[PDB]
């Protein structure tokens, strides 16, 4: 008689939920899908391969070794699936487990699903809603962003890495988007800035809300940084698969050809 | 859709007067295949349409001016915008396709503080360093250097074309019979002889700078077959770690 | 290519049908004005497809204020029944699914093989006017159960 | 056979004590194209099995530990003909699927005369420097330096996988426990407390060592759809005539 079995459901179902169903709730409360729930809609049924499915962060300061701040995933779902038939490397980053910050395993398990596409040679997709780097990591996120910085200057022109921005995304989170090679975004959901409006506000003395400094509309009308803007989370995953099929898998591939009628 | 339909609608869509404006993106659905374009940046920088769609099957790249907003002109917002789609094109073995209509860069005080060259720069370059085959097609006018940076013959394009609608000239007729007859005081006539002998293809189309003057409605027949013949294009070029764009 | 301009009649065309009796003209009439191609202006192709197959006008009684009684508030549409939505719904999903299905015809690869998936019925929700219809597709080549 | 075959005999192929043994060749026919599997040098170093097999049609190469005899213990000659196996295999484009079950090398003055030093070097070259894709299934246990010689996730492994029942740690729970606890002198709490924390696969698992932790039924299914993805695997070394084997 051993629990081992019993805790890898234990683990299964704690990782599934995430941070939590309330977390969840509120999520949807505010007109947004889940990371579990976007792959699902994004990729085809029955061909998501998840990897680093029990990581967990290595932090053991400021409160982050209790047992409480255990969430297996570690804000982040990695895997590998088929859009049409053909390969793709895929992750979401899940806003429930610590607003989607970025610790040492998050950085890990991105880096790892990047290296094996760029040995296999497959296109990487990037579901981003994330409040920016863990505070109580210290310098592992900085690290870890650093990392990824390196990976996608590697990887461009080798392979397309697509971003698509689904919530607000500060801080260094937002320059891995910019190092890809297409932006996408969600309009009144999703946000790109460096700096809140607090901190403008507290420095240069302006009043400016979050939809004006990096809503959708500033990044897709005046900013160029973005390319285009979807109407919600549904849509932007459709337009996101319909665009997908565009593009070749790799530098080493000719351009698509398909059949015309 | 079959590669050699014909699309009669292009026929007049280009107005006779040069003062009027159209819209591009008619020309790019009634071009492309099943009439579907997935645009890029659509809300950003409008004076320039880039985006992606398919010929035959295979995918392409669409770049072209919009004569609809600030008359066609180049700015930095679509320099920086046409440059890296085009630069993302070629990296991926995408084949270009370009629709010419700029009178030029748009002037003023404000472009040149923000840094026009640069940009337009970034534009050149980008078009110029392609090796996946590229189409052009002129369909008004292409004046100064912006028929440069619009993937020329002589940036090794591989096809270009021009409607009968088309204008290459150095610039506009006003300017350069000011700056060629100044003491003449007779422009009355050198109007006359200028505008007809200059305002044509025919000065660009003598010297092979467009391969041929093609009807509108046979544009989508005239691109595929180059598309088929062109999916073997290999070059060369010197090596080097990396080049310096001009960013 | 034609524009239509504000200056003459917005006449676009004048389209005629023969037959041996007024039901065969009828049914030409039907029959070419379901397969005749405007795209690009805003047409009454509509209203006459309407009138045409209009029980009143089939009958024969008919007045200067047909098209004012028959139509009160104003132009509607085609009321379809039962079965011509069932029938329209059926062709909408028989096309989406064709639709997904080419999406996935690419070119051989030889390096990178493709695994065409094998959905074999697909599940769908349909909101047409405001009424949602749950819609179960299955293809075997040309044909398509729904 | 079917990619996606089930095979729920091998749920419970693996007893539930450690002293227990169980045939590694039946999970191998249970898990390869039609249950069949050409196996080399039957009757030599019986402690480690290698062969050649098909999965969805295509030749792989598969080496294991036999947990019958020895106890899965490597050793010179087992070593030297997994060395051999692997190298060939890696040499001609040929997958290899790994089965891991091994409580390290078994010791004894014989071995250590012999150079069992090198022939561990020998099996950890070989599994060191394959480009082919490697997929590894982790059935009982990999303690100590042995787990990193039998193509461990590290050694430029392409996917790792772990049976509910594996285990993997430095060596067993006693030795660990009297090289650390030594002060506490008692084992009432320490051991319990390894056992529960140390004998099972989750420290790999939580440092990402492995990439998920599967049902053995699943095995088949699980290497085959692997098999699809890593066809084109490509990697890049620096450039050198060869390299110094520790033969
Ligand atoms: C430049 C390189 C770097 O080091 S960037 C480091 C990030 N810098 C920052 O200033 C973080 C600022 N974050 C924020 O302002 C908000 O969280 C943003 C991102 C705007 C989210 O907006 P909103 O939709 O209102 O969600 P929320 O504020 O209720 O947040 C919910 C939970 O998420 C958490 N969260 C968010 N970011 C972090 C983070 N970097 N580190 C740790 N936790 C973070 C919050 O603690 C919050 O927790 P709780 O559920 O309210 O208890
Ligand atoms: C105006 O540009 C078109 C002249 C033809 C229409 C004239 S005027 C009104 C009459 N009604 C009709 O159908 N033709 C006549």
């Amino acid at each position: 008689a051993t629990s081992v079995n019993e805790r890898i459901e234990n683990k299964r179902r704690t990782a599934l939920l995430g941070g939590g169903q309330r977390r969840i709730d509120a999520q949807h409360k505010r007109g947004k899908l889940t990371a579990r729930e976007r792959i699902s809609l994004l990729l085809d049924p029955g061909s998501f391969v998840e990897s680093d499915m029990f990581v967990e962060h290595r932090c053991a300061d400021f409160g982050m070794a209790a047992d409480k701040n255990k969430f297996p995933g570690d804000s982040v779902v990695t895997g590998r699936g088929r859009i049409n038939g053909r390969l793709v490397y895929v992750f979401s980053q899940d806003f429930t487990v610590f607003g989607g910050s970025l610790s040492g395993a998050h950085a890990q398990k991105i880096c790892k699903i990047m290296d094996q596409a760029i040995t296999v040679g497959a296109p990487v997709i990037g579901l981003n809603d994330s409040g920016g780097a863990r505070i109580q990591e210290g310098v592992e996120s900085l690290a870890g962003y650093a990392d990824i910085f390196l990976r996608n200057v590697t990887a461009s022109g080798v392979i397309p890495q697509i971003s698509l921005i689904m919530g607000p995304c500060a801080g260094g989170a937002v320059y891995s988007p910019a190092l890809t090679d297409f932006t996408f975004m969600v309009k009144d959901t999703s946000y790109l800035f460096i700096t809140g409006p607090d901190v403008v506000k507290s420095v240069t003395n302006e009043d400016v809300t979050q939809e004006e400094l990096g809503g959708a509309k500033t990044h897709t009308t005046m900013s160029g940084v973005a390319h285009r803007a979807f109407e919600n989370d549904v849509d932007a995953l459709c337009n996101l698969r319909d665009f997908f099929n565009y593009l070749p898998l790799s530098s080493q591939d000719p351009a698509p050809v398909r059949e015309c009628h | 859709d079959p590669s050699d339909r014909l699309v009669p609608e292009l026929d007049t869509i280009v107005p006779l007067e040069s003062t009027k404006a159209y819209n591009m993106v008619d020309i790019i659905h009634s071009v492309v295949d099943e009439r579907e374009f997935f645009e890029i940046m659509p809300n950003y920088a409008k004076n320039i349409i880039v985006g992606f769609a398919r010929m035959n099957g295979r995918t392409v790249g669409i770049v072209g001016n919009q004569p609809k907003v600030a008359s066609g002109c180049l700015d930095i917002n679509s320099s920086v915008k046409g440059a890296r789609f085009v630069r993302f094109c070629d990296a991926f073995n995408i084949p270009l396709i370009t629709f010419v209509d700029v009178p030029g860069f748009l002037p003023g005080t404000a472009q040149e503080y923000g840094g026009i060259i640069r940009h337009g720069a970034k534009l050149l370059y980008a078009f110029a360093e392609a090796t996946v085959p590229k189409v052009t097609v002129i369909t008004r006018k292409a004046y100064g250097g912006a028929y440069d940076v619009m993937s020329s013959k002589h940036l090794c394009g591989d096809t270009n074309y021009a409607w009968p609608t088309a204008e290459i000239a150095v610039m506009g007729a006003k300017g350069a019979v000011e700056i060629i007859f100044k003491g003449h005081e007779n422009v009355e006539a050198a109007q006359a002889e200028y505008i007809e002998k200059f305002a044509n293809p025919f000065p660009a189309a003598v010297r092979g700078f467009v391969d041929d003057i093609i009807q509108p409605s046979s544009t989508r027949a005239r691109i595929c077959c180059d598309l088929d013949v062109l999916a073997s294009k290999k070059v060369q070029r010197p090596w080097r770690k990396h080049a310096n764009i001009p960013l | 290519g034609s524009d239509i301009s504000i200056y003459y009649d917005p006449m676009i065309s004048k389209l005629i049908t023969y037959g041996s009796d007024r039901t065969e003209a009828l049914k030409r009439m039907a029959d070419a004005l379901d397969n005749y191609v405007i795209r690009g202006v805003t047409h009454n192709i509509a209203l006459l497809r309407e009138v045409i197959i209009n029980s009143r006008f089939v009958k024969g009684d008919i007045s200067t204020k047909f098209l004012s009684d028959v139509y009160p508030d104003g132009f509607k549409g085609h009321m379809l029944t039962k079965s011509e939505k069932n029938q329209l719904l059926a062709i909408a999903s028989s096309l989406f699914v064709a639709f997904q299905l080419r999406a996935q015809h690419f070119q051989e690869n030889s390096r990178m093989p493709v695994i065409k998936p094998d959905i074999a019925n697909w599940e769908l929700s349909v909101k047409l006017h405001d009424k949602v219809h749950t819609v179960v597709a299955s293809n075997n080549g040309s044909v398509f159960s729904v």
